[PDB]
Parts: C-alpha cells; sequence; structure tokens
C-alpha cells in the first residue's frame, strides 16, 4: 500500500565521491527504513536497519540519516567495491514495498578494450556448425561498437553479442560477440574478422584469421 | 556457521506446482523468522510473507495470498514455499532470508540464501554442448592468452560453468547467455591466463546444468 520512491533511479560517479540517494516514502513509517545493497545475479546484502544503525561487517563509509517520510543513504568515500543496486525497504506497515531501485556504476578513465578473435572447435564443425568468437576484455565505457566481416565482405544478420556487468575490481566492461555459420558457409570464406570501433581507440581494431593456418 | 540453501534452479511445468526449499543449517532454527522474497530480472524487489519456523505464525501479502503457501519442516531444519497455478508470469528469482530479533524495534535481515532461478514453461530441457574456445596466435595481448568454453544449444538457463573445479579464479569473464533464434540459450566463459604457463599449465572447464542433469569437463588447449 506504502510507495517508496528512490532517486536518481541510475546514476555515475567517481572514486572517493560523496554520493547520497534519497527513500521518499507515501506514508511516516517513523524511522522504520532499512537500505539494502544488490550486485547483478547475486543475493542482497542488508546495509542499514532502522534508517540510521549499521550492520556487524558493513563498511564505516556507509552511513545512513533521515526521519519521518524522507530518509539518505550516504557513501563518504566511493571505491570501485560498492557498485551495483542499492534497495530500501519499509517495514512498518503490512506489506512491506521496496523501491525501484538504484544503480550505481562507477566511472573511470577511459580503457581501450583487449580484442581477441577465436576460430570455431573442431569439435563444433564435426557437428555442423561453425561458432567465431571474437572477444572484448576490460574496457571503458560500455558503449563499444562491434562489426563482423568475412572475405572483406560486412556481414549482418547472424551475430549475437553480450556485454558483462562493471567488473567489481577494474570497474570495467567486457563483451562478447559470436558469430554462427553453417559448416558449408564457413569453408566457403578464407579471411574472418571483427572490427571493433570504440572510443577509446582512435582508428577501428581489426582482428581477422584464415580458415586454414 | 549460519548458512541457508536455496537449489540452483527449478523447471516447472506451467499449471503445475512446485517446491521451493530453504534449508538452515549450522543454528537454533526454532528460535528466529524466514521471509521470501521475489526479485523478476532487472526489476525491483517484492514482499511474499513472513515466517516463524516453531509456531507456524505467518503475516502474508494480500496480493500474494491465493497464490503462495509457506511451510516450515522442523525435522529437516527447512523451511518451504510452494507456489500453485503457476503461469508464465511466476518466472522469476525468488529469495530466503532470516530475521534476527524480529518483533523488536531491532529487527533486520542478517543472513540471505543464494535464490532459486525458477522459469516455467511447458518446452522440454535439453542439454548443452561445451566447445573450447583454444588459445591461438590470435588469442594474446602482452604476455597475457585468453582462453575459454562455449557453451551452446541449451535450455533452460542458469548453467554454471567453472574452471579447474574451482582453483582459477582470477581473471575469468562469464558472460549472460543469448538467445538463440531456435529457442535455446548459449554463452561463452574466458580467463585471460599468462602465456609462458600454457605449455605446463591445465585449463580445464567444468560446465555444469543441473536441469538436464549433464556436466560436462572440456579440457582446452592451444591450436
Amino acid at each position: 500500500d506504502i510507495k517508496m520512491t528512490q532517486s536518481p533511479s541510475s546514476m555515475y560517479a567517481s572514486l572517493g565521491e560523496r554520493v547520497t540517494i534519497t527513500c521518499k516514502a507515501s506514508q511516516d513509517i517513523n524511522s522504520y527504513l532499512s537500505w539494502f545493497q544488490q550486485k547483478p545475479g547475486k543475493s542482497p546484502k542488508t546495509l542499514i536497519y532502522r534508517a540510521n544503525r549499521l550492520v556487524d561487517g558493513v563498511p564505516s563509509r556507509f552511513s545512513g540519516s533521515g526521519s519521518g517520510q524522507d530518509y539518505s543513504l550516504t557513501i563518504s568515500s566511493l571505491e570501485y567495491e560498492d557498485m551495483g543496486i542499492y534497495y530500501c525497504l519499509q517495514y512498518d506497515e503490512f506489506p512491506y514495498t521496496f523501491g525501484g531501485g538504484t544503480k550505481l556504476e562507477i566511472k573511470r578513465t577511459v580503457a581501450a578494450p583487449s580484442v581477441f578473435i577465436f576460430p570455431p572447435s573442431d569439435e563444433q564443425l564435426k557437428s555442423g556448425t561453425a561458432s567465431v568468437v571474437c572477444l572484448l576484455n576490460n574496457f571503458y565505457p560500455r558503449e563499444a561498437k562491434v562489426q563482423w566481416k568475412v572475405d572483406n565482405a560486412l556481414q549482418s544478420g547472424n551475430s549475437q553479442e553480450s556485454v558483462t556487468e562493471q567488473d567489481s575490481k577494474d570497474s570495467t566492461y567486457s563483451l562478447s560477440s559470436t558469430l554462427t555459420l553453417s559448416k558449408a558457409d564457413y569453408e566457403k570464406h578464407k579471411v574472418y574478422a571483427c572490427e571493433v570501433t570504440h572510443q577509446g581507440l582512435s582508428s577501428p581494431v581489426t582482428k581477422s584469421f584464415n580458415r586454414g593456418e | 556457521q549460519v548458512q541457508l540453501q536455496q537449489p540452483g534452479a527449478e523447471l516447472v511445468k506451467p499449471g503445475a506446482s512446485v517446491k521451493m526449499s530453504c534449508k538452515a543449517s549450522g543454528y537454533t532454527f526454532t528460535s528466529y523468522w524466514i521471509t521470501w522474497v521475489i526479485q523478476r530480472p532487472g526489476q525491483g524487489l517484492e514482499w511474499i510473507g513472513d515466517i516463524y519456523c516453531g509456531s507456524d505464525t505467518m503475516h502474508y501479502n494480500e496480493k500474494f495470498k491465493n497464490k503462495a503457501t509457506l511451510t516450515v519442516d522442523t525435522s529437516s531444519s527447512t523451511a518451504y514455499m510452494q507456489l500453485s497455478s503457476l503461469t508464465s508470469e511466476d518466472s522469476a528469482v525468488y529469495y530466503c532470508a532470516r530475521w534476527w530479533d524480529y518483533g523488536s524495534s531491532y529487527d533486520y535481515f542478517d543472513y540471505w540464501g543464494q535464490g532459486t532461478t525458477l522459469t516455467v514453461s511447458s518446452a522440454s530441457t535439453k542439454g548443452p554442448s561445451v566447445f573450447p574456445l583454444a588459445p591461438s596466435s590470435k588469442s594474446t595481448s602482452g604476455g597475457t592468452a585468453a582462453l575459454g568454453c562455449l557453451v551452446k544449444d541449451y535450455f533452460p538457463e542458469p548453467v554454471t560453468v567453472s574452471w579447474n573445479s574451482g582453483a582459477l579464479t582470477s581473471g575469468v569473464h562469464t558472460f549472460p547467455a543469448v538467445l538463440q533464434s531456435s529457442g535455446l540459450y548459449s554463452l561463452s566463459s574466458v580467463v585471460t591466463v599468462p602465456s609462458s604457463s600454457l605449455g605446463t599449465q591445465t585449463y580445464i572447464c567444468n560446465v555444469n546444468h543441473k536441469p538436464s542433469n549433464t556436466k560436462v569437463d572440456k579440457r582446452v588447449e592451444p591450436k
């Protein structure tokens, strides 16, 4: 019944910056608010209960404040381990209601992608398909354009991309592009490349390979 | 040593029922509360209901009434949440968490479970095929070499891909699986390793797909 609205929903930040997020309640919950923080795909962790008290193991930089309808969660010096999505939960009235979430993404210096490319495995060719993987490791920001080229001819219609969450140690994104062809069509061309065009590179980086090798 | 164990994933045919287990271990079971939370991926969180393991005194969510039925087994020290009339909407992640001093003014969630990735679909499960992403001349960058394993043509998610049975962790990259046009999933798990140690070290990826009950351990080598 009680609606909790957070702001901002998404936000960037640097290292060591003092960042505060807000969790406003539709009613007066009388300081009965807890702060949760979750990393992508993992279990949530309890940070603060009753909006101002630390859980054992919570770093000293996490602070809580607020009363009545408005509450805040502050980080003293933002570090590369505090990323993820932050949720606030009021437990004063039934039923309990969470917020929309607050995604904290770390801003760092521009990083160039480590471009790799793998030929299709020999076991896969015995099945009838061929999967060529172009790899982009340890780059930032996330926005990167990858283009597949076979025999210098641009291909579009059979590629699938995937970029992981922001790294917990280096604050970087990593992308993986998968090009799947039939066994006959893969053995029809010679040079297979993937053009990686990114902000951290003044010129497109190309990694190619031939079939025979 | 407090520990709460939830299954990795549960495949459910639509319309049928299922049970999610939350096995508590290492502490006094009948002296605490347990709360279930559902998380549909990418969205927020939602409270299902508070349950006391030892008086069966519950606190249900109004919208989750007539849908969820919570249970506790004091023998196995395990909590249970059963879902009925399962549709394509209920496919989400379900957590279980423990309360400390529930009811008092100093109550909060002190321990969390891993979470059950529940996917409701009528399609049959298919095991994955694991192909090695071998290191090559085009797979190195300044004394570092990248190798991996391609987990392809499986359903449904999630699949867990570990390296050397967990012996190697630094520099692993398990990418989110993409949905094929055929209706299957596929991902790759890559690791950046030193190049000089490629002749002496062994890199075996341990792919485990419990929904299909098939576990593939494929060794990947150069050339």
